[PDB]
């Protein structure tokens, strides 16, 4: 239930934070999908986090490790 | 202090140091209260203002003493004091006064009364002249125009340096209060 | 108020040091963040319900800096 | 009806604003008025004699006195009306002084006379419709309650018990004693505080007439002067006294205060008695001189490890599953003695209280200097444990301050206790110097000025300047105190090893909740309010509740004890009599006008109204003891089925009609 | 020929105390208001106000304790609701609702009591004689 | 992109133009748009002009305010003294009716009225606010770390004091400006009496230069003792004092510090990659070259 | 009788011994109880404060605080009389409100407004415009013709000597045990304090009872106090005297 | 008052006016007490002495200020003051 922050100023729209998030990958890539909500979607060229109320993230670091030009900061402390 | 001798050095040496009730100017106090917009008559001389002043450790300036003079109505003691212009208006005294007084606002009102009685340092009058002429206390010069050009900015800022029609309005504002007509007169001497 | 129950939580390098000052008596719950593994057998067991679990995957992978695997409310401990 | 109108001059206070002769002639020509007459001082014995003679001669039904305020002289003239063969409540005043003369003195005389005629007419109209009331007498339960176990609470409890009244002593904390138990020595005599108080703590603990209930709160209070149904919360102490253990069946006993439990407890927490400077286990006593030596368990911090019960062994005093028990107690009177706490001085950021290590306040200094404190009585610097050699005392810290952060009042004892602390440091650390940054030394009490003289003689430095700000040296942790020496006329920078703030005091935590439970109001200052600020500093406006101690305003231990005994005497007055008379202003339901709608029932704050069965019809029932005479219900009821006894609708409407009569 | 007839109904525990304090402190004000003195303002029935206005009060004032400072814990909330409703009734029967007001005067506000007296007198003088006195006939 | 009228008083445009240039560039890089103010003048400088005549102080500050009122925009500032004048006259004339009236009948001679419809902000205040660009956004925009530099902050006096007249919180030991310097990557250091006046306020800079320089020298001594490599500031008055006054101290006294003085906007430009030539660091009395060697 | 309560009160210290303030020798120098009678509406005047010398209304009134108090010279009292700062504030207020345009000058040395609402009273008096000069009066000279009083001291905060000419000077004199109080307390067996007031059993925890059983103290006779503190002490003494009467037994 | 500049006129102009605890000379105070044979450390600055002095109304001489300097140990402030020789020893202050 952590909080992710995306630096819009250096986001290129690469979409490798959307493809690599394992909560996004739940809908289409799971047998009998449990939850179909998504943290990121690239609207107007930058990654927007729809997870406003910080309910779905799990601090995995797959998205921080994925962005090619580090731009996603993961906060492990309560918002 | 026996009486007036009319020998100026002896009058200076034996000036009566003793406060009389003839020395109080309640009109001066009321003018200070009105202009400063502060409750200055409520000072109880705790010394916090002087203890916080940055001008006090290096001069004879005592803001608490000025507050006492305001309370007692000591006009011609407060106004003629050359340590009326050593306040930097840092507002530490106002920040810390336990009575919610603004001693620096009292200082500002005193400075206005001193100007109206023609005691004022010359830098103030020179700044008045500069603002009258160009609307700017620190005006532009050729070297700064060249520096701005080399930067890429226009050679003059978007101010009244580049829009000289507002200077006339500034001049009318100053002339309404007669600030220029007093500053030039005082400078002439 | 009163000051001397000084509750502090300092991240000295890789050790998160949680402390309770007195004049002469201290109390140091020290977590070594290089050995924690993100299990919650410290949060399930806390009699006083202070230890909570944080970004286990990120911290255990090195992608998180401003947190440890676990957060201890040293005012409740 | 036959009414007499007696107009006082108040010795020219009224005759110098209106025409008393004209008012009197108008009263004579008024309807229902049998006699109208005047006198210089109607509150004096010839004035009462005049009233009584007029009553006897003219067979007066009622008396109207055109004089000062009812709030000043209802009892006088009601007693004068009684003595004379009337009911006390056939009397009505017309306030023509404090609301006519003193406000219409200047340049307006016939206008004040017309106002006086109008007021006299309205008073006569009401009095022609007043009728007989008899005050209600209610029994008084022969117990008393004292909330607060400080010096003021203990003194009040001992006083009541030795007068013979059974007393309850409620203390929220596990021990009695209060702040004086935390004090190390006392001004102006330098006696040891615990040594002088322990005798009285033992008396309280042993007195058969005192029910000492420590670690207990007051959940709710309902009732009145007669019976207060007070509900108490017995917080889960976790440990059984010997009496309770024997009751529960453990013959071997309960707690004997051996200390094995706290010897084995592994939890360590700050001690609130030592202002947090010292550790204490989860099972603990504040200090070794606590009166009930019973070793509370702190359930917010206990981990239920069970080592304490094994240590206690066969005594079996520890019950880790204990819960908050509730008890309801009926009492006749109540004494409030909640004390005080130190104002939060970390809000004044210019004195770095929480941010600099070596800045403390005066109760922490008192614990540090006491020989039973966290140190061995040795004052040491919190930053490094070294002995200070220069100590500063910031007097007025947060007091006489109109900026909205501090308190606008003087805390009374902070000049005296700062002198005591300066003496203590100068005598305990050889060669140490005390600096007092002061702004009006206030040594007003008995031997206080002599104490001040003696401290200056021993060599404390008195700098008349309120501290401006405090800076901490980065390396030595020394404190640079900046102010002006107002008498010397120069700024100063005194570098001290330890800075002590003489912080203001404020009402204790939860005191406002408790005084709202009991119905007491607050002062401008925020302390509990007294009935009359001059002549009744103990009683409150709500009957049967009395104030004692710092809860009514800051005071020294002598003044606190005098106030506590005064409150005990006032609380004993109605208990010894056993009767008390209530004011007959109650609501009375007229049943054959009540329709039983039940809508008035929720308009009573005191729950005096209810729906009941009378003659088959459901009508409203007034508990005349619970009614207070406000009149909300009777001003509501659309059918006029509620009668207010001395302020009935016919009476008030007669007053209105008389005002508009011309 | 015309003098305003203003009637005040002041509680015993704060407004009567405040008026008494003003008198003691010798605060002058015009002699136009006459008071009734009930125990609480909760006692004030609507029919008292309406009876005053129909007998011909050019103005009516009801003065009580501040919210939270009633001697009887909550008796002035009831009065406040009643007077709000009275303001609405007078507006809808076409009488000028500023002939009526309710002030909250504490026991220590003698100066404020004097100011209330002055302002009530001024407002009623501006408003003029009440219309009921001629509408009756 | 929030839009503000950019007041731009006297010293930044006419002595330190790199300050205003970096202000516009860096504010645009973060989500802020700084629009020129049309014919603005000297905010009647609070010391040197308020000491003479408070009524003309009010009138000129109100004229500056009604320019942006006609523009229908919120003022943004980069000077603590200009903040005092503009913001405080705005606040006073939003609440004092007779002063509104007096200023309005003075301004009616130039066909111009004050109604009190806009708000005044300091640029650092905007950079700190979270609705507008926050500390995190500043960290995001930073592209050159500026690491390994000790930087001392001077808050000034007219931004934060008196706290009964402002809304920035504690004046005894604020840390907000230290967070903005920490965002850039430079470590802000703490020095003795960090909240002391620089000495240039109130016209003392002109009236008694030695007195003002002694007040400044107390600060410079504390800052050198701490070990600063530059002094950030949010005021062109204070920058002028700390910059010229180092030279005047070197000549009137015998004290040498050579501590560069930079506006926070200049440091923000350096962090975001602007060039020293584009910042006009050659226009300062004190050479910035050692600091540039450290942070570059 | 079973118990006894002593409440003998106090008198004003004889301030004519302090010759530098011409109490008996200058007409327009009075003390605070004479001022209180002159200002009362039931007093010798119609409540109008007038000058004793000629019956004219004063326009400047001085209040000499600490008159004979906190004095270690052997003439005055070495203690504070507790209420003289407060009653001088009251009298300054009364003159400033009763005579329009009159000014009150208080020559003070530690304003002591310690009780409930006392500091607020002090604030209100300063707000109404009493002048507070922090300096103990040195001496008083009488003008030979106008009978006005020249008060000489130093304004310690201002740092200059002063010469304030007032129409009326009021001395806030110290208080001392009433006349015959020592005789009565020797009849009852009560001892005296260092200060000369009656002594209590324990100065902290028993301010009402005395060492001789069955005798209790109440009021200023045990030490100076305001009417609130006096009443609290009196009720405390009544309670202590009732303790043995209600029981009916007492153990020796 | 920042530090010593060694320019005599500027040192005179910016002399540190601020009292420090390094300024106190307890030896000076003890010598004064011994020689004067008076309890000088017990002054509480009432101003009666200055109010009675005949030299005060016509000069800068303040006996109360000298008493304060004695109490605080301000040697080199008391001794070098040229208004140390304006006392006529009239003894009104002592009276
Ligand atoms: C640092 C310091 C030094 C002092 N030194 C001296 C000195 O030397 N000499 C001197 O005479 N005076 C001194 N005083 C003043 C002195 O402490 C007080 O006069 C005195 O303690 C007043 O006692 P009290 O019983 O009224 O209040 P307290 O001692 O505070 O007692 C109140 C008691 O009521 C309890 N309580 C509070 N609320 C509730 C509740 N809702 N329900 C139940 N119980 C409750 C509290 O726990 C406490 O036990 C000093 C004060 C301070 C702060
Ligand atoms: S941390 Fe994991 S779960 Fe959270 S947003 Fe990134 S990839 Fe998704
Ligand atoms: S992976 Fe990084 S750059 Fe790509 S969209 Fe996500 S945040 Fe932007
Ligand atoms: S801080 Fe305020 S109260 Fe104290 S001396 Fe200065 S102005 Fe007076
Ligand atoms: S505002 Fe003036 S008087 Fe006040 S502390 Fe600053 S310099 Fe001193
Ligand atoms: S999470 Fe807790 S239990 Fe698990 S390894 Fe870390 S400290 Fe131990
Ligand atoms: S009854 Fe009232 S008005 Fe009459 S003499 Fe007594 S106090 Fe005065
Ligand atoms: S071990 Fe038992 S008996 Fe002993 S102190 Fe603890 S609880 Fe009391
Ligand atoms: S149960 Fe354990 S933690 Fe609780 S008091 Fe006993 S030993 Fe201490
Ligand atoms: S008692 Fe003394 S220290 Fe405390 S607030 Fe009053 S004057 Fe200040
Ligand atoms: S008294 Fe009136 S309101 Fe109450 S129940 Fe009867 S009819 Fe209803
Ligand atoms: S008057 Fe009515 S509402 Fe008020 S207390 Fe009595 S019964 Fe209750
Ligand atoms: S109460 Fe005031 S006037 Fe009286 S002796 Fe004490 S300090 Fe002096
Ligand atoms: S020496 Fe002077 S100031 Fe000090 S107590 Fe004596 S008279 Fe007062
Ligand atoms: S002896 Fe005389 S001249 Fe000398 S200080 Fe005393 S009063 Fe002044
Ligand atoms: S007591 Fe006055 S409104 Fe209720």
């Amino acid at each position: 239930a952590f909080a992710v922050h995306v630096n819009m100023e250096r986001c290129t729209g690469c979409n490798n934070c959307v493809v690599a998030c394992p909560v996004n990958a739940l809908e289409l890539n799971t047998v009998n999908p449990s939850s179909t909500d998504k943290i990121y979607k690239v609207i107007n060229g930058d990654a927007v986090i729809l997870d406003v109320k910080h309910e779905l993230c799990a601090g995995c670091g797959i998205c921080v490790d994925a962005c090619p030009y580090d731009v996603i900061q993961l906060s492990g402390q309560p918002p | 202090a026996a009486k007036s001798y009319n020998i100026p050095e002896l009058d200076k040496k034996l000036a009566d140091r003793r406060y009389h009730l003839s020395d109080t100017n309640p009109e001066f106090t009321q003018k200070i209260l009105k202009t400063s917009r502060t409750i200055a008559n409520m000072c109880y001389q705790c010394g916090t203002c002087t203890g916080s002043c940055p001008s006090a450790p290096r001069s004879s300036y005592r803001i608490r003493l000025f507050m006492r003079r305001c309370v007692l109505g000591l006009e011609n003691e407060a106004l003629t004091d050359p340590d009326l212009w050593l306040c930097t208006t840092c507002y530490s005294c106002t920040d810390r006064c336990p009575r919610d007084i603004a001693p620096t606002d009292v200082i500002m009102a005193m400075r206005n009364l001193a100007f109206k009685r023609d005691i004022v340092p010359k830098n103030f009058l020179q700044t008045v002249q500069l603002i009258y002429n160009s609307g700017h206390g620190v005006p532009n010069n050729d070297v700064n125009r060249a520096a701005r050009t080399k930067l890429g900015l226009p050679a003059d800022p978007p101010t009244t340096h580049s829009y000289p029609e507002f200077v006339k309005g500034i001049q009318k504002i100053i002339d309404h209060y007669e600030l220029k007509e007093n500053a030039d007169r005082i400078l002439k001497g | 108020s009163t000051l001397f129950p000084k509750y502090s939580k300092t991240t000295d390098g890789s050790k998160v040091i949680m402390e309770q000052r007195l004049l002469q008596q201290v109390n140091n719950l020290i977590l070594d963040n290089d050995i924690c593994t993100g299990c919650g057998i410290c949060s399930e067991v806390c009699p006083e319900e202070a230890i909570s679990v944080g970004a286990v995957g990120g911290v255990r992978r090195g992608l998180v800096d401003d947190a440890a695997s676990i957060h201890v409310d040293e005012t409740k401990c | 009806p036959r009414i007499g109108v007696f107009v006082c001059h108040c010795g020219t206070n009224i005759a110098g604003s209106m025409s008393i002769d004209d008012v009197v002639n108008y009263a004579k020509t008024l309807p229902y008025v049998a006699v109208a007459d005047q006198y210089q001082y109607m509150c004096s014995t010839p004035g009462q004699k005049k009233i009584d003679d007029a009553i006897k001669e003219y067979n007066l039904t009622g008396v109207v006195v055109a004089a000062c305020s009812p709030r000043l002289h209802e009892p006088t003239f009601r007693t004068a009306t009684k003595e004379g063969g009337l009911n006390p409540f056939r009397f009505e005043m017309a306030n023509i002084r404090e609301q006519n003369s003193w406000v219409h003195m200047h340049g307006m005389w016939d206008e004040a006379t017309q106002k006086a005629k109008d007021q006299v007419r309205m008073a006569v109209a009401k009095a022609a419709k007043l009728e007989d009331l008899v005050p209600k007498s209610v029994p008084v339960e022969k117990t008393a309650m004292v909330v607060g176990g400080g010096v003021a609470g203990m003194q009040a409890a001992l006083d009541l018990a030795s007068a013979g009244i059974k007393t309850y002593l409620i203390e929220r904390t596990p021990t009695i004693g209060g702040r004086m138990s935390q004090l190390d020595k006392t001004f102006p005599t330098l006696d040891c505080s615990q040594c002088i108080l322990t005798p009285k703590m033992v008396d309280v603990g042993r007195h058969p007439n005192i029910e000492m209930m420590t670690y207990t709160e007051v959940e709710k209070v309902e009732g009145y002067i007669g019976n207060f149904d007070v509900t108490l919360r017995k917080k889960a102490r976790g440990v059984l006294t010997p009496t309770e253990a024997t009751a529960k069946g453990i013959v071997g006993g309960g707690c004997n205060g051996c200390g094995d439990c706290s010897a084995v407890c592994p939890v360590i927490k700050p001690n609130p008695f030592e202002m947090g400077m010292a550790p204490r286990k989860a099972i603990y006593i504040y200090h070794a001189q606590v009166m009930p030596l019973i070793y509370t368990v702190d359930f917010d911090s206990c981990v239920k490890c069970g080592l304490c019960v094994e240590a206690c062994g066969d005594k079996k005093a520890i019950d880790l599953e204990m819960q908050d028990e509730f008890i309801t107690v009926k009492v006749g009177t109540a004494v409030l003695a909640t004390g005080y706490e130190l104002f939060p001085i970390e809000n004044k950021r210019e004195w770095g209280y929480k941010q600099f290590d070596n800045v403390i306040n005066a109760l922490e200094f008192e614990r540090l200097i006491c020989a039973s404190g966290p140190t061995g009585g040795h004052l040491v610097r919190p930053s490094d444990g070294k002995t200070p050699m220069k100590v500063g005392f910031v007097l007025c810290a947060g007091s006489r301050d109109n900026t909205g952060i501090g308190k606008p009042y003087c805390s009374r004892f902070c000049c005296m206790y700062s002198l005591k602390h300066a003496h203590q440091i100068m005598e305990k650390i050889p060669g140490a110097v005390a600096y007092l940054f002061y702004m009006d030394i206030r040594s007003f009490g008995k031997m206080y000025e002599e104490f001040y003289y003696r401290i200056q003689h021993e060599g404390a430095k008195f700098i008349r300047g309120r501290v401006a700000n405090v800076l901490e040296d980065k390396e030595t942790k020394n404190l640079h105190v900046f102010t002006e020496d107002t008498l010397l006329g120069r700024p100063v920078d005194v570098e001290v090893d330890l800075l002590v703030l003489a912080a203001a005091v404020q009402p204790n935590e939860g005191a406002n909740e408790l005084r709202k439970k009991f119905g007491v109001s607050a002062s401008q200052d925020g302390w509990m309010l007294e009935a009359h600020p001059k002549l009744n500093p103990c009683g409150t406006t709500t009957a049967g509740v009395f104030l004692a101690g710092v809860c009514q305003g800051p005071k020294d231990i002598p003044d606190t004890v005098a106030q506590a005994e005064g409150a005990a005497s006032a609380a004993s007055i109605p208990i010894h009599m056993g009767e008390v008379e209530l004011e007959p202003y109650f609501a009375m339901c007229i049943d054959e006008l009540c329709a039983g709608c039940g809508m008035c029932v929720n308009l009573c704050p005191y729950s005096a109204l209810s729906l009941g069965e009378k003659n088959g019809r459901t009508v409203m029932v007034v508990t005349e003891a619970k009614c207070k005479g406000c009149g909300t219900c009777g001003g509501f009821c659309p059918g006029g089925a509620i009668k207010m006894q001395h302020f009935t609708t016919p009476q008030i409407v007669a007053q209105i009609d008389a005002f508009f009569a011309g | 020929d015309w003098k305003p007839q203003i009637l005040a109904i002041i509680c015993n525990w704060c407004s009567y105390a405040g008026a008494d304090l003003a008198g003691g402190a010798r605060i002058q004000y015009p002699p136009t208001v006459r008071a009734i003195r009930v125990m609480c303002t909760g006692r004030v029935d609507m029919l008292f106000i309406l009876k005053a206005f129909v007998e011909g009060a050019d103005g009516v004032l009801v003065s009580g304790c501040h919210f939270g400072d009633c001697h009887y814990l909550e008796g002035n909330y009831k009065a406040a609701k009643r007077m709000f409703m009275i303001k609405n009734l007078l507006r809808n029967i076409g009488l000028d609702d500023r002939r009526f007001r309710m002030t909250f005067v504490s026991a220590s506000e003698g100066a404020k009591w004097g100011m209330v007296m002055e302002d009530v007198t001024n407002t009623i003088k501006e408003l003029g004689p009440s219309p009921i006195k001629e509408f009756k006939k | 992109m929030h839009e503000y009228a950019f007041f731009l008083g006297c010293i930044a445009p006419n002595r330190y133009p790199g300050c205003e240039a970096s202000a516009i560039k860096t504010s645009e890089k973060v989500g802020i748009k700084l629009l020129p103010l049309k014919g603005a003048s000297c905010c009647p400088a609070p010391g040197a002009f308020g000491s003479i005549d408070l009524n003309v102080w009010y009138a000129m500050a109100a004229r500056n305010l009604v320019l942006a009122e006609e523009m229908k925009k919120d003022i943004a500032l980069i000077c603590n003294g200009c903040y005092k004048s503009i913001w405080e006259v705005n606040h006073i004339l939003k609440h004092n009716d007779e002063l509104r009236d007096n200023v309005n009948e003075v301004l009616a001679e130039i066909d111009m009225q004050f109604k009190g419809t806009i708000d005044v902000w300091h640029l650092a205040e905007l950079y700190y606010d979270d609705k507008v660009c926050g500390v995190q956004k500043i960290k995001d925009s930073v592209t050159t770390p500026l690491s390994g530099a000790k930087v001392a902050a001077h808050y000034g006096c007219h931004l934060m004091k008196p706290k009964k007249e402002r809304h920035f919180g504690d004046t005894e030991n604020p840390m907000w400006f230290e967070e903005l310097i920490g965002a850039l990557g430079a470590e802000p250091i703490q020095y003795r009496n960090k909240m002391q006046c620089c000495g240039a306020g109130g016209g003392v800079r002109g009236y008694d230069i030695v007195h003002a320089l002694d007040i400044t020298n107390e600060k410079l001594i504390n800052i050198q003792e701490a070990g600063a490599d530059a002094i950030t500031e949010l005021c062109p008055f204070c920058q002028l004092q700390f910059d010229r006054g180092q030279i005047e101290i070197k000549e009137k006294f015998g004290d040498v510090y050579n501590i560069p003085v930079l506006h926070y906007n200049e440091l923000l430009g350096l962090a975001q990659g602007m060039s020293p030539q584009d910042l006009a660091l050659d226009l300062h009395a004190i050479d910035c070259t050692p600091f540039l060697q450290k942070v570059l």
